[PDB]
RNA sequence: GCCCGGAUAGCUCAGUCGGUAGAGCAGGGGAUUGAAAAUCCCCGUGUCCUUGGUUCGAUUCCGAGUCCGGGCACCA
RNA sequence: GGCGACACACGUGCUACAAUGCCCACUACAAAGCGAUGCCACCCGGCAACGGGGAGCUAAUCGCAAAAAGGUGGGCCCAGUUCGGAUUGGGGUCUGCAACCCGACCCCAUGAAGCCGGAAUCGCUAGUAAUCGCGGAUCAGCCAUGCCGCGGUGAAUACG
RNA sequence: CGCCUCCUAAAAGGUAACGGAGGCGCCCAAAGGUCCCCUCAGGCGGGACGGAAAUCCGCCGGAGAGCGCAAGGGUAGAAGG
């Protein structure tokens, strides 16, 4: 569990690495090693200890990222949840929030189909 | 969302309804139509009652609700469940 | 006459060859207040059984009541 | 990857702008 | 004994404290910790892989100490339960190791984990004891990633020679045990 | 206590990430890691690191007094 | 009443001498037909009769009850 | 307010399951239509959606306008991935009285199923199939992956 | 139909009926000898996954647990581990 919470993947780009944490999409993996300043075509593993740091207290400390991103991520629906708005209650029963139709498909928010007699 | 060039929606026959009660005497029972309104900072503490198709529904406001509508607080379509 | 309302079935359905014999109905029967008449409510929805099958699913209804159980 | 607005071909696809396909 | 960080902050910052507070008329009415003793609940050890000094190697680079094995006392048909099966791994920790374990429990283990809120302030025996469950163990400072092969919790038992929960209560917080609430 | 066994506990060295040091023991005689107790949110006062969102839900919304009386 | 045997899926029946149960048909989803059969690809599923007991655990082993099948109630 | 419901079943489609592949940058070749409270050069502001300017054009004049696949080089190296873009969080842009129901678009985080699909079954005989992009009707906006048109590259096989 | 346990059995022993209830026809190379060391069920409180009940810490708990199998007797000052 290095940066940030999670260990990331070697012999892998760090612009992809860094998309190996929650949290973090490509183009903050874009704007983290123009800021720290260490070249995105070198692997995790071909690093040294500066590289490492400033790179971890860097991500770590600009934005928030896992188990607390997801807290308020969940949080943020619990709220919605609460209410408790339409934009909750399709979270409460689990059918899609962005105004969708579901009459077929929908699957995702609803997963494996019920076949039914 | 809406564009914030403008200043946000409220019908402004709701809201003359919403300030009015803070100096004259809160308050009694808003039966609202608007649905498109959004919820205003002097509407908290209150109870409204926002139109669903057929229903006037009992809405009190809280100071966690505020940015989404008085739509979001009054389904219309009453589902219950399948093949209960 | 009945003392308590139900909601029963009834299924006439025979398919083995061409030969036909489809006939579906699914209703609610209750007790009116004595000395009512009979009442009979055609709250099918749509056409989901035709109209030309209604008459005669009241004369069906309506012949075996000539017999009590 | 049509359906990837995250990209130029995405973009393409949709015929829309920004910053994954630019002016 | 030695020399030991939690140990000198006990006796010469701990102590004193304390006596302040409950006004104890006698050195031995005043609180010490009597041991520490960590518990693997254990069981992914029944029916599956049975050998696990996996774990004993977990816990043995966390404590110093190897740990003793738990067997079954009474056989169990829904946990898959035979009676003399080893269920857990367990290890009583003392005098100069239990402060050395508490020492890095306490200044690394428990912010290394993640979402840290804070020890449970209601976890408190009734007697004068406390507990905390943890539920990984790359935590602990000597444990590695490239170590693991599953996570295993464990629990700690945290005993001690306050007679109410009051006085433990000071007693750990005194030492740095963070209480959430 | 019993040979043979026992890992052997030595004076140790944990760095941590924040430049602190701590002068424990153990079992691997230098030992490097990410956050602790010196700096850990939880640990130093109030540093709620990057959200002191906080309840800003809701009407800090104003934006603004904008509506005619 | 006595002796033997049987109660396992909607129906008719395998099986278990201890842990997670099967066949055929009926039933459900789909394919095929203008349509209905027939056919094809998938389906599942039982608190294993009730009760008491031995076991960590019982459809399974032990006692009992119920209903059912068989047999016997003779000299009188 | 609903026709956008959701345990479910069928039709037609889109987008994928990657290496003849996918991203980033550099550079090329179409047609057919459209455009006066309409098309919008270029300049600047913002990562952008778009906004403030503002030139020209009733338009073989100015424009919408880059066509895309492709060609040059570099990056990933077989992984549920630099394939995939569903879903969800937050923040935004414009239309329009108003975007909760119920709009499109942008950016940030999320990075699901899907490893080529049972029984069955569609299309296509040549500039056709296959693949790539452009336009228009409708239209404030758009739920178009629809529809009707346009050109680019360009097969296979027909014994019978 | 032989053997064991309880009752009937009338406070010694013994005591019948097609009287009331159950078991045996094995087993164990340690489940035997001895030395040494430990003490249970259950209740309440505490503790990641962990549940009424897995393992852990505390407090209360003389025996209600255990003792291969029926029952009875016996049993932690051990016959139990
Ligand atoms: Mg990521
Ligand atoms: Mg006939
Ligand atoms: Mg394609
Ligand atoms: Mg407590
Ligand atoms: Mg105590
Ligand atoms: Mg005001
Ligand atoms: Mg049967
Ligand atoms: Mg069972
Ligand atoms: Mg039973
Ligand atoms: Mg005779
Ligand atoms: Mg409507
Ligand atoms: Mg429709
Ligand atoms: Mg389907
Ligand atoms: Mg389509
Ligand atoms: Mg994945
Ligand atoms: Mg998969
Ligand atoms: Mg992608
Ligand atoms: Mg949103
Ligand atoms: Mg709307
Ligand atoms: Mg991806
Ligand atoms: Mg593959
Ligand atoms: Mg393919
Ligand atoms: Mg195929
Ligand atoms: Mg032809
Ligand atoms: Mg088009
Ligand atoms: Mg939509
Ligand atoms: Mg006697
Ligand atoms: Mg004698
Ligand atoms: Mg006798
Ligand atoms: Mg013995
Ligand atoms: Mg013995
Ligand atoms: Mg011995
Ligand atoms: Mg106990
Ligand atoms: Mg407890
Ligand atoms: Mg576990
Ligand atoms: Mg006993
Ligand atoms: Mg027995
Ligand atoms: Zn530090």
């Amino acid at each position: 569990a290095r940066i940030a919470g999670v260990e990331i993947p070697r012999n892998k780009r760090v612009d992809v690495a860094l998309t190996y944490i929650y949290g973090i999409g490509k183009a903050r993996a874009k704007e983290a090693l123009e800021k720290t300043g260490i070249n995105p075509a070198t692997r995790v593993k071909d690093l040294t200890e500066a590289e490492v740091v400033r790179l971890r207290e860097y991500v770590e400390n600009t934005w928030k990222l896992e188990g607390e991103l997801r807290a308020e991520v969940a949080a943020n629906i619990k709220r919605l949840m609460d209410i408790g708005c339409y934009r909750g209650l399709r979270h409460r029963r689990g059918l899609p929030v962005r105004g969708q139709r579901t009459r077929t498909n929908a699957r995702t928010r609803k997963g494996p189909r019920k076949t039914v007699a | 969302p809406r564009s914030l060039k403008k200043g946000v929606f409220v019908d402004d026959h709701l809201l003359e309804k919403v300030l009015e009660l803070n100096a004259k005497g809160e308050k009694r029972l808003i039966k609202t139509w608007s649905r498109r309104s959004t919820i205003v900072p002097e509407m908290v503490g209150h109870t409204i009652a926002v139109y669903n198709g057929k229903q006037h529904v009992p809405v009190y406001i809280t100071e966690n609700m505020v940015g989404h509508k008085l739509g979001e607080f009054a389904p219309t379509r009453t589902y219950r469940g399948h093949g209960k | 006459t009945i003392t308590k309302p139900v909601d029963v079935e009834g299924k006439f359905i025979r398919q083995t060859g061409g030969r036909g014999q489809y006939g579906h109905v699914k209703i609610k029967v209750e007790p009116l207040p004595r000395g009512s008449g009979f009442e009979f409510v055609n709250a099918i929805v749509g056409g989901v059984i035709p109209k030309e099958y209604i008459p005669a699913v009241q004369k069906g209804i309506e012949e075996a009541m000539q017999s009590g159980p | 990857g049509k359906g990837d607005r995250r990209t130029r071909r995405g973009k393409i696809w949709r015929g829309t702008y920004g910053k994954y396909r630019p002016r | 004994p030695l020399d030991v960080a939690l140990k000198r902050k006990y006796y010469e910052e701990v102590r004193p404290e304390l006596i302040r507070r409950f006004g104890y008329q006698n050195v031995w009415e005043v609180p010490r910790l009597e041991k520490v003793v960590i518990n693997q609940g254990l069981g992914e050890a029944k029916e599956d892989a049975r050998i696990l000094e996996k774990a004993a190697q977990e816990l043995a680079l966390i404590t110093g100490q190897k740990p003793a094995v738990t067997r079954a006392k009474k056989s169990i048909s829904n946990f898959k339960l035979r009676k003399g099966m080893p269920i857990g791994l367990r290890v009583t920790l003392r005098r100069d190791r239990m402060w050395i374990f508490l020492e890095k429990l306490l200044n690394v283990a428990l912010p290394r984990i993640r979402d840290f809120r804070g020890l449970n302030p209601n976890s408190f025996d009734g007697r004068g004891n406390y507990n905390l469950g943890l539920r990984e163990q790359l935590i602990f400072p000597e444990i590695t990633y490239d170590m693991v092969d599953a996570l295993r919790g464990m629990d700690i038992a945290v005993v001690t020679t306050a007679e109410t929960d009051e006085e433990a209560r000071a007693l750990l917080e005194l030492l740095g045990f963070p209480f959430r609430k | 206590m019993k040979e043979g066994i026992h890992p052997k506990l030595v004076p140790a060295r944990i760095i941590c990430g924040c430049g602190n040091v701590i002068e424990t023991y153990s079992t691997k005689p230098e030992i490097y890691v990410e956050v602790c107790s010196k700096c850990h949110p939880f640990y130093t006062g109030q540093q709620r690191f990057v959200d002191t969102e906080g309840r800003v839900e809701r009407f800090q919304r104003r934006y603004g007094d904008s509506y005619r009386k």
